[PDB]
């Protein structure tokens, strides 16, 4: 036969906009299609984009910032107006650190 | 944390009971109600984790992946009905439950509390991907391509198994929490070393590094559509999210077992975004600028700051945001002439218009302009090497260099010069790809915007 | 209850139901003769089952309803156009002889399933031992390759030694001139097309290779053209035969088990039809195969088991 | 004919009433973790003349 | 073959291992080895022809030598020590002569090379017969010696036996070959646990005849020995191709299919013992097992291979037999690994 | 090794012994016993799929059937799976209790006075 | 243990090397397997006797009778081998490789 | 519409369906017993009630 299997041949893209001249590019049919648009535009924009935005930027403030600015207020406060220094280099009292009796 | 896993497991069957020409719009309609609900765990405290149950947990670093990867599902079904619409309706329908079973796998990954969990998690994402690639890709590579993503993430994470369970008879636990609470250091000996590499090289080969990234550009190039987005925005994250978890047990060894690896990923930083250069291939140059990208990343995480680790995370978010938007515009064109050079469809800015400017903002984004995330992860990174050692000013900078050049290059090879004349073919672009390009960019500058969501713990 | 094991260890003998009348009968003869009316004749006078000729879609008459399928979904291939270029480079005249083969393998498999399962004789009009006179006379007219009747034999090889050759082979002999004389009057316009050289090979092959092997086997019983309208005198001439010689008086019980559990469960009949051997003629590739098999699952009574397709009026189905 | 509506829309309940089964399950689960509630050393609290439990 | 003679000798096969698992008496245990090869024998041969012949006559061969020796280790250990229970093994040698002897006989490297021939040489039904309940008896003693094996004699069998299973199973192309060589592997990483935990042994044990039960009954169904006669189900009957290269997922150690319990369970307890090196080599070396199982589902289910125009006529037609038992083994070779932990009612 | 079949009083074949019977038994709403019903039905799809029949609906009684021999079985392999954690435990609490000198509980020392290295990361 | 204990294990040791190393027939390995089975009863008859342990003096008929088994069974593999090539040589059982 | 007999007919096989009922809802009224059972004898141990 001068061929090695019998194939069907590879047949041409169909074009979706001949049968749909206002086609969306969701489905071959119109209807279908049309409603495809319609809600990946209202779920998509309309509700998680703009909605989740607008939740995502009056998120209660759980990281604490505003409290530790109040915190740091108060602290700065309190030392400046008794002379005490702003911050110390050691964050653990040392009453409750027991150092090796030797060192040599 | 169920009321975000459970929803996935019911898309399932809805997928399965669906009418035949209704897939698409239920999947992608509740698909992105979960990403809606997902947004929730953006609610984060500063001092710990929301530990919902003994099993899951979310944290500062895990609540912007699952929210890109609840996202980044409906996306990729949008970008996947056009080539699958000649497939039979079982085909479809299988073809949605792997995309769904490799949302769910992801989801329960980004949240385990145990190690062991997280590697079979972590390790279960193989299958569908795998299936995926070689099922549904086009060229006869593909098969290849599976063989060369599986072993290579497999000799990597196999070992990594003999660790994780070695670490359970020694300390007892491999919960994250008691882990990171019950730290010790790790001694200087050759069984450090080796557990050391054990606990790293799955992840290093996942990211992927300098030397190991060989079977990325095969998995990106053969791979559909929906699995190459999945494969460049999610599934590359996980080894920078297992190296960030699993760092914590492994110092100081760090501090000198880190050069080789920092070395490796200046070096073919430089040497991918050089290849990017000389790429006749577009798919292959988005995958390289990946395996850059990555790199980066790489070294933000090995040099262990709190500055380098919100810059990781930053730079994740948006390299899988950025990746996904240029491998979706890869396609358009790839699905309108049926070939992936680069030089073939020139011109075509002149054709289509607001594809062009879909393709200026994409690559405006890749070469990181500022405010963009990518070039608040870029800075952060780089503030933190500079740290580190001020020579490496004098790499990153030549990475900067390079990486816009290559990044302008494809832009003004594939949308300006003049169109090819014997290619008539190029039809108007559609309003669902538009919707794709618009999903995918809007979310960036919406996110930069506010950038303290996408910076991680050491925010 | 379905046969098997369970019914042979309790009961079921297939050599007590055989009353000297089972005697499988296949009455050959060259194209156009009237070897098919000798067959039903014959049939009717000895209360036999008679068989006609398998065809192309003869495996269609026996599934779902009798009614034959589509010629894309069922042979795909046409004896007309192997009449009418039988040198064409589609492959069509291998893939007729094959899935002919494959049809007659089929109907030799039903006939022996009936006279073993309830003891009444059968009459065929050529068998799978007869087959391959045409291969031949398709080989000697250059309308097939070589390599086309490797396979053939390979396959012919692997299936026909499972099964027991007919008891009495009644030959009908009508010369060359004849048979053209009658295909010119029978009106048909593809068959007009018909070479005598093809006949003639036809002939040759069936009185060189098919009688005289078959003869060692059991006694043959030739007729010319005019004695065979005399139906009564041929059964006349066959119930006085003596058969005594062949593989079928060497039969017992177990022996007929296995034939038994051979002949049902066609699946098994047909199994080395489809041997991986790459012919052009018949490979068939990747996506024709599917579209040509999901176009056949859609057919009204074939995409479930046969009890199970409600769109053909299956009730009850939720409780089956 | 709403039959046919139900019988062809049907699947768009699938995910809400998962959605609705997780929180409860959430709640569920949270339920078996109250161990330490109100005992914390940075949480602990007199309890209201009427409120049982200070957290659910 | 009858089928009251076939059910007699197939049940005197069962009545040979259960007298080998119930018997406290080496002679006893000797006997139902005896029992068991003597019934064995005319089942392989159900189908006759020259191959058939030679796998009977090698495994013939093979098994009386091995008992040869079982028997001379049994005589020794009552010269040293005049008792007949089977415990602990009074002897050196003696242990050492039926270790090689159980090792002969489950077919473990470097007495692995009948394995493939009688598989090959046999019919689909011989062979899972042969590859799921033969392995029962020895290990069953093995399990009830275990405290007095030497490990490195058994830990190096185990090693070679994986090694060679991998590298053997690369280069077949008849199924038969594909199911012997994983068997041989599968039965180095059971013996490789042994001497630690006995319990693993049964679990993985189990994992594996079930596994190896789908695959045989999934080969029965689609009635293929070859790998391009496999390559045809799919324009016959996809499912059955779709759960074939699910099994082979599975038996391919992949989480989160339940294959991937046993190995994981048996390298976490060789991880409570030292032994780190031998669990990373092993999976490294099933990575091979892994390969070709993949290579299998290339060729039958993530591809579409050409096809023949006589199979339009199999289309017609439906399975007249079927086996009762496939969808449950089909189901507990893959999604079983969430019940892990329900192995404590093993011990 | 074989840790339990040795243990004084076991019967042979028993499965379930009658000091099991001390143990709250597996709720029926297990979610262990749901995953065995959830394996009960997939069985059962995946036997209306081979035979060819429609996979949702073609056996509800074979289906049924699938379904409760699964969760049947599971019932009584979660009961023994427990009673076989709970004797590990009491074994291991008896060995504890009976051996003082191999399991001492040492003076706690709290982290003011234990002497951690510092590792800068710079 | 005495010489003769030795003697025996010598022969069984010889008889084991012989089946072993096949030369062509296979009726003189079925041999060695009937003369390892010999030796196996001399030995296990010798250490009961020595031993007068009573009750296993019948535990050598037992291993007779099943050796008898073994030799039928060879005996009729043989049977059928040569029934396939005129001759019972172990080079013509290679139809199937590794 | 089938040529055949197709042993299974319309009308499903009563014997078989009502077997499988048959021994579905006893193995279910049977692991209710059981269950309540195993409670009322693990309660009379452990004396909660
Ligand atoms: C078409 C798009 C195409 C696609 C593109 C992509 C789009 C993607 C969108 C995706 C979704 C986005 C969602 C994001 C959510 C974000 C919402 C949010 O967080 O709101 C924050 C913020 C509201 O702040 P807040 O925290 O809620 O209020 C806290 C206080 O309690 C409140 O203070 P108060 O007590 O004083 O009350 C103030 C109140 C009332 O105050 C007043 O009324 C007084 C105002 C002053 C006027 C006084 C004189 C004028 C009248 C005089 C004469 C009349 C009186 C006398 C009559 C006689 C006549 C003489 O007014 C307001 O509340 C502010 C307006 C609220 C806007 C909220 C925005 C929601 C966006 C979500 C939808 C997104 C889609 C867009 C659709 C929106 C519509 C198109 O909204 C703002 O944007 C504020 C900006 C205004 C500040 C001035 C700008 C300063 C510029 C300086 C920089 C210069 C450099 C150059 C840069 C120039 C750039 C401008
Ligand atoms: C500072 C400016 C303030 C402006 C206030 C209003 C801003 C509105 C922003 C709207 C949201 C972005 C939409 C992007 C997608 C394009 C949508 C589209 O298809 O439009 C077609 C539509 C109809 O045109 P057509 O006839 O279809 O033409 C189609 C042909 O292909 C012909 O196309 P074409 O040739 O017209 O191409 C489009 C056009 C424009 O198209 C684009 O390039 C859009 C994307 C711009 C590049 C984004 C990547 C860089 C990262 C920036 C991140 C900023 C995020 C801020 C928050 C945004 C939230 C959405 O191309 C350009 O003009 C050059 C683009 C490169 C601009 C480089 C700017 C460097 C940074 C400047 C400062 C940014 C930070 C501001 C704060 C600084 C401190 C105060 O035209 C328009 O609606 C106007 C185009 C938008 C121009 C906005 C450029 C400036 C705005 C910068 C970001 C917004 C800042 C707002 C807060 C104030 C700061
Ligand atoms: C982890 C979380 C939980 C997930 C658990 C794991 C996943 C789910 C469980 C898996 C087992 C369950 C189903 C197994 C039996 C299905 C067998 C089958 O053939 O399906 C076809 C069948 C369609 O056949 P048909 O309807 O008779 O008519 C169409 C023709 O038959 C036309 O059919 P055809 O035969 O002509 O089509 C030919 C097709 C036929 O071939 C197939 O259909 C492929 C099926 C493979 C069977 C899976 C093997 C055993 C399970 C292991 C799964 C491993 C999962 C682990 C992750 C690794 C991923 C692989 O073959 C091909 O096209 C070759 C393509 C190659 C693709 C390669 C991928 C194959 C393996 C992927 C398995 C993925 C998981 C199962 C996906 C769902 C399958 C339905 O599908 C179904 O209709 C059944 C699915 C839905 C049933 C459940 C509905 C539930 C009721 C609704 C209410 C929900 C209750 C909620 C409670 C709350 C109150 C509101
Ligand atoms: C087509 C032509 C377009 C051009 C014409 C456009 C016309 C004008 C529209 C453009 C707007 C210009 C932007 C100007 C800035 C105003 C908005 C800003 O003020 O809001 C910010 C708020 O921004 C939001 O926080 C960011 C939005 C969150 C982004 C989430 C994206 C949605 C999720 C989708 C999936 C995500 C995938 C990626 C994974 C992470 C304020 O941040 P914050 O300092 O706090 O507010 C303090 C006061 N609060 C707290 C009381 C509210
Ligand atoms: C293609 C890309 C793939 C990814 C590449 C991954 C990179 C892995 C490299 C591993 C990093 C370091 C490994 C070991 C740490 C130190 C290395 C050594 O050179 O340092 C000296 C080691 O001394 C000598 O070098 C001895 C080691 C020599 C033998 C090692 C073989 C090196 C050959 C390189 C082959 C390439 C390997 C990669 C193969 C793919 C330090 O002296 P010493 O104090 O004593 O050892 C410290 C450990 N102590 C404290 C317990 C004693
Ligand atoms: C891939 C899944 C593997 C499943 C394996 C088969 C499952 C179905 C088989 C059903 C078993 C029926 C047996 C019930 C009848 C009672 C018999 C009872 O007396 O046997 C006891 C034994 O009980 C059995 O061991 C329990 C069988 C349960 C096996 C299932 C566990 C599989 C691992 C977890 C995977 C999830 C399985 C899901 C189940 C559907 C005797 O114990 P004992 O005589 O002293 O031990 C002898 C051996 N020793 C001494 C050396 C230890
Ligand atoms: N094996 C075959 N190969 C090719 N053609 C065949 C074959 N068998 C039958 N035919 C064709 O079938 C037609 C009718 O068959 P035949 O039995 O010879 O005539 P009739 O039906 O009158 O008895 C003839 O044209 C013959 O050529």
């Amino acid at each position: 036969p001068t061929i090695r299997l019998q194939e069907d041949p590879d047949p041409e893209d169909e074009n979706l906009y001949e049968k749909n001249p206002d086609s969306h590019g969701y489905d071959k049919d119109p209807i279908v299609d049309l409603w495809n648009m319609r809600v990946v535009f209202f779920f998509g924009f309309s509700i998680v984009l703009v909605l989740g935005s607008t939740f995502v930027a009056y998120l209660p403030d759980y990281r604490m910032q505003e409290w530790a600015r109040r915190e740091a207020e108060r602290l700065v406060k309190y030392r400046e107006a008794n002379g005490l220094p702003l911050m110390e280099s050691n964050c653990f009292d040392p009453n409750k650190i027991q150092l090796p009796e030797d060192e040599d | 944390m169920l009321k975000i896993i459970i929803p996935t497991t019911m898309l399932l069957p809805m997928t399965w009971m669906s009418k035949h020409n209704m897939i698409w719009i239920n999947a992608t309609v509740h698909s992105l109600l979960i990403s809606l609900i997902s947004l929730s765990l953006l609610n984060q405290l500063g001092e710990n984790s929301l530990n919902f149950s003994l099993t899951f947990f979310s944290d500062s670093l895990s609540a912007p992946l699952l929210v890109l990867t609840t996202w980044l599902l409906p996306l990729m079904l949008m970008a996947s009905q056009s080539h699958l619409s000649k497939e039979t309706t079982t085909r479809k329908k299988l073809y949605i439950t792997m995309l769904i079973l490799l949302q769910l796998f992801l989801i329960m990954t980004f949240t385990a509390t145990e190690l062991i969990l997280f590697y079979i998690l972590f390790e279960a994402t193989l299958v569908p991907t795998l299936i995926i690639i070689t099922r549904w890709g086009n060229q006869t590579e593909r098969l290849n391509a599976g063989l060369y993503f599986l072993f290579y993430t497999l000799a990597g994470s196999l070992p990594l198994l003999v660790a994780l369970v070695y670490i359970q008879n020694t300390t007892g636990s491999l919960n994250f929490l008691i882990i990171h609470y019950w730290s010790h250091p790790l001694s200087n000996s050759w069984s450090n070393i080796f557990m050391w590499l054990a606990c790293i090289m799955a992840f290093m080969v996942k990211m992927p590094l300098y030397g190991l990234h060989l079977w990325l550009p095969k998995a990106h190039v053969e791979a559909p559509i929906a699995g190459s987005m999945v494969l460049a925005a999610v599934l590359l994250k996980l080894g920078g999210y297992g190296m960030m978890r699993i760092t914590t047990i492994l110092n100081p060894l760090t501090n000198y077992m880190a050069y080789p690896f920092l070395m490796l990923s200046m070096w073919g930083m430089i040497m991918t975004s050089s290849i990017c250069l000389r790429q006749t291939d577009l798919k292959s140059l988005i995958a390289y600028s990946s395996v850059s990208h990555m790199a980066l990343v790489i070294v933000a995480i090995m040099i262990q700051t709190p500055w380098s680790f919100m810059g990781a995370t930053a730079l994740m978010i948006a390299h899988g945001l950025t990746s996904s938007m240029l491998f979706c515009l890869a396609n358009t064109n790839y699905e309108r002439v049926h070939s992936r050079t680069m030089i073939l469809a020139r011109g075509l800015q002149t054709l289509l218009p607001l594809m062009a400017t879909w393709w200026l903002v994409a690559s405006l984004t890749n070469l990181a302009l500022p405010p963009s995330i990518n070039l608040i992860g870029e800075l952060f990174i780089i503030t933190a090497s500079f740290s580190w050692s001020n020579i490496t000013i004098i790499l990153m900078g030549m990475n900067m260099m390079i990486t816009a050049l290559y990044s302008l290059y494809m832009l003004i090879t594939t949308q300006r010069g003049k169109y090819t004349h014997h290619i008539n073919n190029i039809k108007p672009s559609f309003t669902r790809e538009n919707a794709l390009m618009a999903l995918h960019i809007l979310p960036l500058l919406l996110l930069t915007l506010n950038p303290k969501m996408i910076l991680g713990p050491l925010y | 209850l379905q046969y098997g094991p369970l019914a042979f260890v309790l009961g079921e003998r297939t050599t007590r139901k055989l009353t000297e009348t089972s005697k499988v009968i296949t009455v050959d003869g060259n194209i156009c003769s009237g070897k098919g009316r000798l067959a039903r004749e014959i049939a009717e006078k000895l209360g036999l089952r008679h068989f006609p000729e398998a065809g192309i879609h003869y495996a269609d008459s026996t599934t779902g309803d009798g009614k034959p399928l589509d010629v894309q979904l069922s042979g795909n291939c046409s004896l007309e156009k192997f009449y009418d270029d039988p040198k064409s480079n589609d492959g069509n005249s291998y893939r007729l002889q094959s899935w002919l083969y494959a049809s007659r393998l089929l109907q030799y498999a039903d006939a022996l399933e009936h006279l073993l399962s309830t003891g009444q004789g059968v009459v065929l009009e050529r068998s799978i031992y007869s087959d391959f006179v045409f291969l031949e006379a398709m080989y000697r007219q250059g309308f097939i390759r070589k390599q086309c009747v490797e396979h053939y034999n390979e396959v012919k090889k692997v299936t026909a030694c499972e099964y027991l050759p007919p008891h009495v082979v009644v030959y009908v002999d009508v010369p060359v001139p004849e048979i053209q004389s009658r295909i010119q009057k029978k009106g048909n316009p593809h068959e007009m097309k018909i070479t005598a050289a093809y006949l003639q090979d036809i002939e040759n092959a069936y009185k060189k290779t098919f009688l005289p092997e078959m003869s060692e086997k059991c006694e043959v019983l030739q007729y010319s053209a005019r004695e065979a309208e005399d139906a009564e005198k041929v059964v006349e001439d066959i119930e006085y035969l003596k058969c005594d010689k062949g593989p079928w008086p060497d039969q017992d019980d177990r022996t007929f088990h296995r034939l038994r559990m051979l002949v049902q469960n066609k699946l098994e009949v047909l199994n080395y039809t489809t041997i991986p051997v790459y012919l052009p003629e018949i490979t068939i590739g990747a996506h024709q195969s599917d579209r040509v098999f999901q176009k056949f699952t859609e057919l009204p009574g074939r995409k479930y088991s046969p009890g199970y397709n409600e769109d053909v009026g299956d009730k009850w189905i939720w409780l089956k | 004919n709403v039959l046919q509506i139900v019988r062809d829309h049907w699947v768009h309940i699938l995910v809400p009433v998962g959605f609705v089964f997780g929180c409860y399950l959430d709640r569920r689960s949270d339920e078996k973790l109250t161990a330490f509630r109100n005992k914390s050393l940075l949480f602990k609290r007199e309890l209201r003349p009427n409120e049982e439990v200070t957290w659910k | 073959m009858n089928p009251i003679i076939y059910t007699t000798l197939i049940m005197t096969v069962m009545s040979g291992t259960m007298l080998v698992m119930i018997s406290s008496h080496w002679l006893l245990i000797w006997i139902g080895f005896e029992m068991n090869l003597l019934a064995m024998i005319p089942v392989l041969m159900k189908n006759f022809n020259p191959r058939a012949t030679e796998a009977a006559t090698k495994y013939f061969l093979t098994q009386a030598t091995a008992s040869m020796m079982l028997m001379m280790a049994i005589i020794i250990n009552l010269l040293y020590s005049g008792q007949w229970t089977i415990t602990k093994m009074f002897n050196p040698v003696a242990m050492t002569m039926m270790t090689m002897a159980l090792a002969m006989k489950l077919g473990l490297s470097p007495f692995h090379f009948w394995v493939p021939e009688v598989t090959q040489g046999i019919s689909l039904q011989a062979g899972l017969l042969l590859l799921t309940w033969q392995k029962l008896a020895p290990l069953s003693v093995l399990c009830q010696i275990s405290q007095s094996i030497n490990p490195n004699l058994m830990l190096t069998m185990a090693m070679l036996s994986i090694l060679i299973g991998g590298w053997g199973g690369l280069n077949q192309t008849q199924l038969r070959k594909i199911m012997a060589y994983s068997s041989i592997a599968h039965m180095g990483w059971m013996t490789a646990v042994l001497p630690y935990n006995t319990t693993m042994t049964i679990l993985n044990l189990l994992i594996y005849i079930t596994m190896t039960l789908a695959m045989f009954m999934l080969l029965i169904h689609s009635s293929a020995t070859t790998t391009l006669s496999l390559s045809h189900t799919w324009n016959k009957m996809p499912v059955i191709t779709s759960l074939m290269m699910v099994t082979l997922l599975s038996m391919g150690g992949l989480p989160p299919l339940s294959g991937f319990m046993p190995k994981w369970m048996i390298i976490q307890e060789m991880t409570k013992n030292e032994s780190i090196i031998m669990p990373t080599l092993m999976a490294m070396t099933a990575l091979l097992n892994l390969y070709f199982y993949m290579r299998l589902a290339y060729s039958s289910s993530l591809t579409m291979f050409p096809s023949t125009n006589n199979m339009k006529m199999k289309w017609q037609f439906e399975h007249t037999k079927q086996m009762k038992l496939l969808p449950t083994m089909i189901v507990l070779s893959t999604l079983v690994l969430p019940m892990t932990p329900a192995l404590s009612s093993l011990n | 090794m074989t840790m339990m079949s040795g243990r004084p009083g076991r019967v042979p074949l028993q499965f379930l012994p009658n000091e099991a019977r001390s143990l709250p038994p597996p709720k029926l709403t297990d979610p262990r016993l749901v995953y065995m019903g959830f394996l009960g039905y997939c069985s059962g799809l995946i036997d209306n799929a081979i035979r060819r029949r429609p996979v949702v609906s073609a056996g509800l009684h074979r289906q049924l059937l699938y379904v409760t021999s699964f969760v049947f079985f599971g019932y009584y392999l979660l009961k023994r799976q427990d009673y076989m954690y709970a004797l590990r435990d009491h074994d291991m609490f008896a060995y504890v209790k009976s051996h003082p000198e191999d399991f001492p509980e040492k003076d706690k020392k709290t982290y003011g006075e234990i002497l951690e290295e510092f590792h800068p990361v710079r | 243990m005495p010489l003769v204990y030795m003697n025996i294990i010598m022969a069984f040791a010889i008889a084991l090397a012989g089946l072993l190393m096949y030369r062509s027939h296979l009726m003189s390995s079925l041999l060695c397997l009937e003369g390892m089975m010999l030796s196996l009863f001399i030995m296990s008859t010798l250490i009961i006797l020595n031993t007068h342990f009573t009750l296993a003096n019948m535990m050598p008929i037992i291993l007779l009778v099943f050796a008898a088994c073994e030799a039928a069974l060879g005996l009729s593999l043989l049977v059928m081998v040569s029934n396939t090539y005129g001759t019972d040589y172990v080079q013509n059982l290679n139809l199937l490789q590794c | 519409k089938f040529y055949i007999r197709e042993p299974p007919h319309g009308s499903p096989d009563w014997l078989k369906v009502g077997l499988t009922l048959g021994t579905s809802v006893f193995l279910w009224i049977y692991l209710i017993k059981q269950h309540k059972e195993d409670v009322l004898e693990y309660k009379r141990r452990n004396g909660l009630e």
